[PDB]
RNA sequence: GUAUCUAGGACUACCAUGGUUGCAACGGGUAACGGGGAAUCAGGGUUCGAUUCCGGAGAGGGAGCCUGAGAAACGGCUACCACAUCUAAGGAAGGCAGCAGGCGCGUAAAUUACCCACUCCCAGCUCGGGGAGGUAGUGACGAAAAAUAACAAUACAGGACUCAUAUCCGAGGCCCUGUAAUUGGAAUGAGUACACUUUAAAUCCUUUAACAAGGACCAAUUGGAGGGCAAGUCUGGUGCCAGCAGCCGCGGUAAUUCCAGCUCCAAUAGCGUAUAUUAAAGUUGUUGCGGUUAAAACGUUCGUAGUUGAACUUGUGCUUCAUAC
């Protein structure tokens, strides 16, 4: 203990910070969390869209 | 005396020894290579086999004894083996025809003791590695 | 990969296994240094050589060289750095003369002990593992961690160690509750 | 010849298997390097002992 | 001349008879992708390079071709061959030498996990996409660092030591040294877990409150003890048997080698075994071998290739200064 070094990034405005702000690096204090995949599963309905056209409103009943 | 000594034959110098390294008796398994016909395995390390009897080879002269060694076909090439199984007993934990992974013997190529032209060993038999058997290390497979 | 884990094989095996002189003279380091395994002997023995065969290649060049000075005395910088040459023998023709000992008393596990901070030819060597010695911020885990000439004056003790008196058990004041409870 | 193999494994069956259990689980590394002092120095102190070895029993 | 993006026998037409090689053409072999580089010694070297970077090829086989600026593309199509699938029998469709997997082969090679946060690529694009890339689990290929005690009187003897007395001898012995399942003093982190931090998120390390050693415990092994070659003429067993053993050799009924036990040695989180390779090897030798007799000078001479070839053709003077003294 007694050094332990790291980075400190000073906005001007929340805002203005509401720009830059690398999101997942933001979660730790993020208010902003949306939006779960998790990655695996949405290449599986991406591949499914590709044998329906025009409506695409079919995959419902595919998991 | 012998050599080329000019300054402008670096081609018989080069020739010369090109064709006389086959007189080197151990760099002609670099150059005629008969590994992959006179050796037992392909040129490989080890070898998986079957084993196929139980030879008692007698030792050479002057040293009686009697070697207690073993006749493996492998699976690699169907070539023929005639193994060893060291450190007396083990003969005991052949369970005959079951597979052993034989290997070399030391000499690189030769018989090593009183064993008359036998160049192999058994390292491993139903793979439970028989050097952790004389204390019985671990378990032999029974059944 | 790369560029995966760059060898720099330190540990030279000797040629033949067991010379008795070169076996009788190990233990006559181990003794003089609390050292674990043999090869750490042939760990700083290995070190000398590079150093060497970087030391008596330079003589072989005529001087003035461009090559005899600015790798000449850049390796004396280093050499007088570490703590082992003294100033009057600062030349290229000295550096020869070091035997594999030198190195060996600017180790921590002698410098916390030629120092009066161990009383022990192996409590020394030990208490370097369990953390209780400063250098001049930092707490060294390493015993061999060998000291530079500069940062001699600065080894002393981890604050929060029990010397000189943090937490000063604290599995004894566990053992001061054991006791009354 | 291959007379018989039926003595394989004789002498092992000829053993009498007396036993270990004991002795006192020795000191690694450093410490075993502490301990291969005493047995050099003092003990023998080179005496003379008209061409004779050091390790002996008897 | 034609074709091509373009030169060009690239191809057609006529015409010329040329090209190539003992300075190794041509054919054959390859357990041949080429290089960066790797291994190993003092040098000189041998050996290796499938493999992260560069160049090249290939996507079961050969062939063909569309779109395009760019593909003779295969996570494009077209045949055929092989292999194979769903078929209601009419037809339809296959290509992991991408990742993670499964079968095989073999001595011989990881989890059908997470993420685009990094590096950068891509589109209409600041945002989307990216099992590239990154994280993680597996992982004694490998390389580094380093835990197995530390300290204390008695102790039990050696030793100096003061001294009696001396080929003896003891005591004041003691810095010491060990033995002490004697006694302790116990010093700490593998554990250990709040909470931190790290992170895309999570873990690992580092910090860390609490928790953590009298060994029986938090308990190192692997090989050996004839020589080579470090270290028992120790005890018992076995008696040319079982075995050991790289080599030389032990066992043939007192085994310094066998089976053990006690001991002991060498390295040590490492060690043995195999094949391979390198050094040892001045046993491939240009540096550097040898040829009377140990292996080795053609029966003789001639002789192209090749290798190797004597002498001679601007050299110190003379004067000065810079310049050592």
């Amino acid at each position: 203990g007694g050094r332990s070094t790291g980075f400190a990034l000073i906005y001007d405005t929340l805002d203005f910070a509401k720009k830059f702000e690398p999101k997942y690096r933001l979660a730790r204090h993020g208010l902003f969390e949306q939006k779960k995949q998790t990655r695996k599963q949405r290449k599986e309905r991406r591949n499914r869209m590709k044998k329906v056209r025009g409506t695409a409103k079919a995959k419902i009943g595919t998991g | 005396m012998g050599k080329p000594r000019g300054l402008r034959t670096a081609r018989k110098h080069v020739n010369h020894r090109r064709d006389q390294r086959w007189a080197d008796k151990d760099y002609k398994k670099a150059h005629l290579g008969t590994r992959w016909k006179a050796n037992p395995f392909g040129g490989a390390s080890h070898a998986k086999g079957i084993v196929l009897e139980k030879v008692g080879v007698e030792a050479k002269q002057p040293n009686s004894a009697i070697r207690k060694c073993v006749r493996v076909q492998l699976i690699k090439n169907g070539k023929k083996i005639t193994a060893f199984v060291p450190r007396d007993g083990s003969l005991n934990y052949i369970e005959e025809n079951d597979e052993v992974l034989v290997a070399g013997f030391g000499r690189k190529g030769h018989a090593v003791g009183d064993i008359p032209g036998v160049r192999f060993k058994v390292v491993k038999v139903a793979n439970v590695s028989l050097l952790a058997l004389y204390k019985e290390k671990k378990e032999r497979p029974r059944s | 990969g790369r560029i995966p884990s760059v060898f720099s094989k330190t540990y030279v095996t000797p040629r033949r296994p067991y010379e008795k002189a070169r076996l009788d003279q190990e233990l006559k380091i181990i003794g003089e240094y609390g050292l674990r395994n043999k090869r750490e002997v042939w760990r700083v023995k290995y070190a000398l050589a590079k150093i060497r065969k970087a030391a008596r290649e330079l003589l072989t060049l005529d001087e003035k060289d461009e090559k005899r000075l600015f790798q000449g005395n850049a390796l004396l910088r280093r050499l007088v750095r570490i703590g082992v040459l003294d100033e009057s023998r600062m030349k290229l023709d000295y550096v020869l003369g070091l035997k594999i000992e030198d190195f060996l008393e600017r180790r921590l596990q002698t410098q916390v002990f030629k120092l009066g901070l161990a009383k022990s030819i192996h409590h020394a060597r030990v208490l370097i593992r369990q953390r209780h010695i400063r250098v001049r911020k930092q707490v060294v885990n390493i015993p061999s961690f060998v000291v530079r000439l500069d940062s001699q004056k600065h080894i002393d003790f981890s604050l929060k160690s029990p010397f000189g008196g943090g937490r000063p058990g604290r599995v004894k004041r566990k053992n001061l509750k054991k006791n009354q409870g | 010849v291959h007379g018989s193999l039926a003595r394989a494994g004789k002498v092992k069956g000829q053993t009498p298997k007396v036993e270990k259990q004991e002795k006192k689980k020795k000191k690694t590394g450093r410490a075993k390097r502490r301990i291969q002092y005493n047995r050099r120095f003092v003990n023998f102190v080179q005496g003379f002992g008209r061409r004779r070895g050091p390790n002996a029993n008897s």
